[PDB]
């Protein structure tokens, strides 16, 4: 059997939400537009060692600010990704606002925080400065949508939390759009270590 | 082992063909997008 989860993707306009979700090619070709809510729902299939899992990712069509999404957006949300731009400190300042707006309607759902555009070397929100929490239902990852860097990480963590299986794995990567930029390997190694020590 | 029907559709529920949200049997329109039940 295949399981299905509604995933709300929220964050300030211009942080890369649409660019990120569109990396999953099949989810883009099968996306569904919801006219009454101004949303594109991308059905993202991931193939795990226990079967297929589908994340129905809700990506807004507009530039809504926190608290500006129609109420139907959050209805029956079972997980979420909050995205910001590591080159724009204001988009990270608004992460607690999106988190507050989300938890007001959905309460306790697993949430992943994603700092996008880490391919840009002039990073303003540094890994060391990422505010980390004691919450078991919150996790952070660096991502670069245009390089597919860490694309699968948020979905794998959410899948493990939703299924309750810490050893869940993806047996194959989904078909992704070819990278448009290069993620510097030295930066990736340094960022990954900086986040390890900060989380612990 | 599979997912063991942990998240299977309950009796009478239906998935909205417009936005894929899962609805109850008595709902005549989707609780999220308000589109009438297929
Ligand atoms: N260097 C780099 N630029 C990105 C990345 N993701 C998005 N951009 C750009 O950020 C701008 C807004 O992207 P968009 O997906 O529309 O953001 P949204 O408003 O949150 O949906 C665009 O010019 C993107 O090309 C990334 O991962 N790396
Ligand atoms: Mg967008
Ligand atoms: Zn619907």
């Amino acid at each position: 059997p295949q399981v299905q989860f509604k995933l709300v993707l929220v964050g300030d306009g211009g942080t890369g939400k649409t660019t990120f979700v569109k990396r999953h090619l099949t989810g883009e070709s099968e996306k569904k537009y919801v006219a009454t809510l101004g949303v594109e729902v991308h059905p993202l299939v991931f193939h795990t060692n226990r079967g297929p899992i589908k994340f129905n990712v809700w990506d807004t069509a507009g530039q809504e600010k926190f608290g500006g999404l129609r109420d139907g957006y959050y209805i029956q949300a079972q997980c979420a990704i909050i995205m910001f731009d590591v080159t724009s400190r204001v988009t990270y300042k608004n992460v607690p606002n999106w988190h507050r707006d989300l938890v007001r309607v959905c309460e306790n759902i697993p949430i992943v925080l994603c700092g996008n555009k880490v391919d840009i070397k002039d990073r303003k929100v540094k890994a060391k400065s990422i505010v980390f929490h004691r919450k078991k239902n919150l996790q952070y990852y660096d991502i670069s949508a245009k390089s597919n860097y860490n694309f699968e990480k948020p979905f794998l963590w959410l899948a493990r939390k939703l299924i309750g299986d810490p050893n869940l794995e993806f047996v194959a990567m989904p078909a992704l759009a070819p990278p448009e930029v290069v993620m510097d390997p030295a930066l990736a190694a340094q960022y990954e270590h900086d986040l390890e020590v900060a989380q612990t | 082992m599979g997912f063991e029907g942990m998240f299977t559709k309950k009796e009478g529920q239906w998935d909205c063909s417009v936005c894929l949200v899962r609805n109850e049997a008595s709902a005549t329109k989707c609780i999220a997008c308000q589109c009438p039940s297929k």
